[PDB]
RNA sequence: GCUUUACUGCAGGCUGUCGCUGAGGACUCUCACUCCGGGAGGAGGACACCGAUAGCCGGGCA
RNA sequence: ACUCGUACGGUCACUGAAUCCUGCCCAGUGCAGGUAUCUGAACACCUCGUACAAGAGGACGAAGGACCUGUCAACGGCGGG
RNA sequence: AAACAUCUCAGUAUCGGGAGGAACAGAAAACGCAAUGUGAUGUCGUUAGUAACCGCGAGUGAACGCGAUACAGCCCAAACC
């Protein structure tokens, strides 16, 4: 489906209504440096590591729309909850 | 599964190990100080039971009794030398140094005063090609070129026993025989006759592999069976 | 002023720099000819042995013991293991080297009782240790006030009960505080969990 | 040729014998090893815990 | 119990790297180390063996 | 162990005396060889990061794979129209 | 663990070696109720199923301290001779 770029809406930050810009949730990079990370290498030894021989499990027809919405003037961004969307493209 | 006959072997048990006891000598070359003042008497031809091949007893000089790996044609009064300046003719031992080029030799060392390691079967000859300061070229029986240590010992003619191949067992009576000789398990039941437990090849409704017989270098023992590594298969091409 | 005895210290701080290096190349030349035990009528460094109580006396004994280098040589298991019980290759022992070593020597001189132990180096596949063994037997040594107490009757076999320096380290019990709960009085009554 | 009642006639080789250091009729004559108390086979006493309950 | 391109691992083989290990992306040398030789000495040589680790193969095995 | 053995050897497999014979197929799988380029781990090295370290990235790149070739008395195949 | 691989059963069963009448531990490179504080080590009660671990599942699981028992502190290496 179509998704428009920018559009009026409420900001959850001015508390009041400004123009916001829609952008796609690019995922950030790991550091590696998480506990879970840490586990991982003090948990696997000879044999099987248990959780940490699972491998990466399968994937859904349809994601839901995963977006940030940044404020016009605060500029800061808020999230909201996503919809079913097999895809979305933003207009200008 | 069981490990396979092939594993079975390795562990040296008596079903698996040659009749030792019952060998005579191991013929290896004489070790001379130097100058080749040594010379012997073939006393006596002999069989050796663990190459099907006959064998010569010699009196040497300084009173040493010792079988030896014998060539064709040596015959019992025939005068034997082993040096450096040992007369060029068949039964004798010298460096390869010293042997004139083209001229089959048999018993060939490995490495100066190992005793000889190469052509000692049936017949065979290697054929030593070419000279130098530093290298001699022999042909083996294979038909690989090995270059070698002028320094390596041999004796020259070839081997005795020629043509031994060339009569078929034609029962299996016989094939018996030799094999009672041998460090060998005898007879030979094939893979495909046999149970999946105890072999790759094993079970099945009827008899086949089931699967490619050319096997990688890197397989383990206990699978490393049918054809290894083999570069190519079959007769075509 | 420094004792002389601190050069040899200082020497072998850097056994891969200087003279001691020349010495080690020549000298493991001769020790890898040797057997697996062999006494020696000098410690080869004396700062360390005199440090660890050894004596230029009668009844005190000096043997180099030499060791393979490496993890635990195990076979595979036989029978059924889960996973986590199949582990060959990288599996170590719980006693270090030069435990194995003061056993060892211990072994070759059943009348005597291991003192304490250094290392003397290794090479690409094997580690040599020298051990200092007391005979608790000898008068010389029953008398010394410094050495008398290895006599006692419960000093016997010492080394294979872990009564030694380097069995009391690998028991994990250099620490009297954090860390020490499973180790202190002993791995066993800890339940083997230290 | 049965496994059972006709194969138990060929019986008269002569293996377990009473045994110089503990007495029981333990000690293989062939093998020199007594299976009872370890005679022939090491110093000590041949001896183990599974020989009673563990907790025993 | 048996099978395999089931899951997960474990031996084993190949391969790189570090230690053993020295002198002057290709090279010479000798002194460790290896092999041959009864010995003298010869061959090889910082490689190989061995210890450690990494990638690949891996129903041979669990 | 084989082995007091050395290619007229002995190891690993298939077929199963003699006689007349043994066609076509290398795409898949297996084995083996080659390989400009691509991909390919760790240690060392370089950049960022940290007064250090964790960590992120880069350069180099072995076997292996991609790719090419050989091979069926190698696994096997030899149909429908 | 209602399967099972980490985990659990369990450092249990069993094996190798070794001492004694009891063993082992033990006079701080401790503790860290953070203090102007405690003062070798076992052990018992408690701290506590607490902190911590863990397909963060099933399960596993201390310590400092405190109240007790009993109390005990010393000897070398080196410097200088
Ligand atoms: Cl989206
Ligand atoms: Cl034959
Ligand atoms: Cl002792
Ligand atoms: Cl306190
Ligand atoms: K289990
Ligand atoms: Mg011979
Ligand atoms: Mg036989
Ligand atoms: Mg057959
Ligand atoms: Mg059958
Ligand atoms: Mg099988
Ligand atoms: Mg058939
Ligand atoms: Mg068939
Ligand atoms: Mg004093
Ligand atoms: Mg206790
Ligand atoms: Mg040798
Ligand atoms: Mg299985
Ligand atoms: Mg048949
Ligand atoms: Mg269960
Ligand atoms: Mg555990
Ligand atoms: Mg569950
Ligand atoms: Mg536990
Ligand atoms: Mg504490
Ligand atoms: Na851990
Ligand atoms: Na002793
Ligand atoms: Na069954
Ligand atoms: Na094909
Ligand atoms: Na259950
Ligand atoms: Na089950
Ligand atoms: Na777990
Ligand atoms: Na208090
Ligand atoms: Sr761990
Ligand atoms: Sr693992
Ligand atoms: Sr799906
Ligand atoms: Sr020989
Ligand atoms: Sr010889
Ligand atoms: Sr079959
Ligand atoms: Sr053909
Ligand atoms: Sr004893
Ligand atoms: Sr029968
Ligand atoms: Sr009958
Ligand atoms: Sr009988
Ligand atoms: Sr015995
Ligand atoms: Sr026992
Ligand atoms: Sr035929
Ligand atoms: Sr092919
Ligand atoms: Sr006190």
């Amino acid at each position: 489906m179509q998704m428009p770029r920018r559009f009026n809406t409420y900001c959850p930050h001015c508390n009041e209504h400004q123009e916001h810009e829609v952008e796609k949730v690019r995922s950030g990079r790991q550091t590696g440096m998480k506990w879970i990370d840490r586990q991982r290498e003090r948990n696997s030894g000879i044999g099987n590591d248990g959780k940490f021989s699972k491998v990466p499990g399968g994937d859904k027809p349809t994601k839901k729309t995963d977006l940030k919405y940044r404020c016009g003037e605060c500029g800061k961004a808020h999230l909201r909850e996503g919809w079913r969307a097999g895809r979305l493209e933003f207009q200008e | 599964g069981r490990r396979i006959q092939g594993q079975r072997r390795g562990r040296g048990t008596s079903t698996f190990r040659a009749p030792s006891h019952r060998y005579k000598a191991d013929l290896e070359h004489r070790k001379v100080e130097d100058g080749d003042v040594i010379a012997g008497t073939v006393v006596d031809i002999e069989h050796d039971p663990a190459r099907s091949a006959p064998v010569a007893a010699v009196e040497f000089e300084d009173g040493d009794r010792r079988l030896i790996l014998a060539p064709e044609g040596v015959g019992v009064g025939d005068e034997l030398q082993v040096g450096v300046s040992a007369e060029i003719a068949p039964g004798n031992t010298l460096p390869l140094a010293e042997i004139p080029e083209g001229v089959p030799v048999c018993n060939v060392e490995s490495s100066p005063g190992d005793g000889g390691k190469f052509a000692r079967a049936s017949g065979v000859n290697a054929q030593l090609l070419t000279h130098d300061r530093n290298v001699a070229v022999v042909k083996l029986p294979s038909g690989e070129m090995k270059r070698l240590d002028p320094q390596c010992r041999a004796t020259i003619g070839v081997v005795a026993g020629g043509g031994r191949t060339d009569k078929p067992f034609v029962k299996a009576g016989n094939k018996h025989h030799k094999m009672k000789a041998r460090g060998t398990k005898w007879p030979n039941v094939r893979g495909v006759a046999m149970n999946a437990v105890d072999h790759p090849f094993g079970g099945g409704g009827r008899q086949h592999p089931g699967k490619p017989k050319s096997i990688s270098r890197n397989a383990p023992p206990g699978r490393k069976v049918g054809d290894i590594a083999s570069k190519r298969t079959g007769r075509g091409g | 002023a420094r004792s002389a005895y601190s050069y040899i210290r200082d020497a072998w701080e850097n056994p891969g720099d200087g003279q001691l290096a020349e010495l080690q190349w020549q000298r493991q030349q001769e020790w890898r000819n040797e057997g697996a035990v062999e006494r020696i009528e000098r410690p080869t460094r004396l700062d360390k042995a005199r440090s660890q109580g050894y004596k230029a006396k009668q009844g005190v004994i000096v043997a180099r013991v030499s060791v393979r280098k490496g993890s635990a040589r195990k076979r595979r298991h036989k029978a059924g293991r889960r996973s986590k019980r199949q582990g060959v290759t990288r599996i170590t022992r719980r006693k270090d080297i030069q435990r194995v070593a003061e056993e060892r020597a211990s072994r070759t001189f059943p009348n005597l009782r291991v003192l304490n132990s250094y290392s003397v180096g290794q090479d690409g596949r094997q580690k040599w240790h020298e051990v200092i063994l007391i005979d608790p037997n000898h008068p010389a040594i029953q008398n010394d006030d410094d050495l008398s107490w290895i006599c006692a009757d419960d000093q016997a076999d010492r080394v294979f009960r872990g009564l030694t320096g380097a069995g009391r380290r690998n028991r994990g019990l250099s620490g009297k505080g954090k860390g020490s709960e499973k180790t202190r009085p002993s791995l066993r009554s800890n339940g083997g969990k230290a | 040729t049965g496994a059972g009642t006709p194969s138990q006639g060929k019986k008269n080789t002569t293996t377990h014998t009473k045994c110089r250091r503990c007495g029981e009729k333990s000690y293989h004559t062939k093998k020199k090893v007594c299976s009872s108390c370890g005679f022939g086979k090491s110093a000590k006493r041949r001896d183990y815990e599974w020989q009673s309950k563990a907790g025993e």
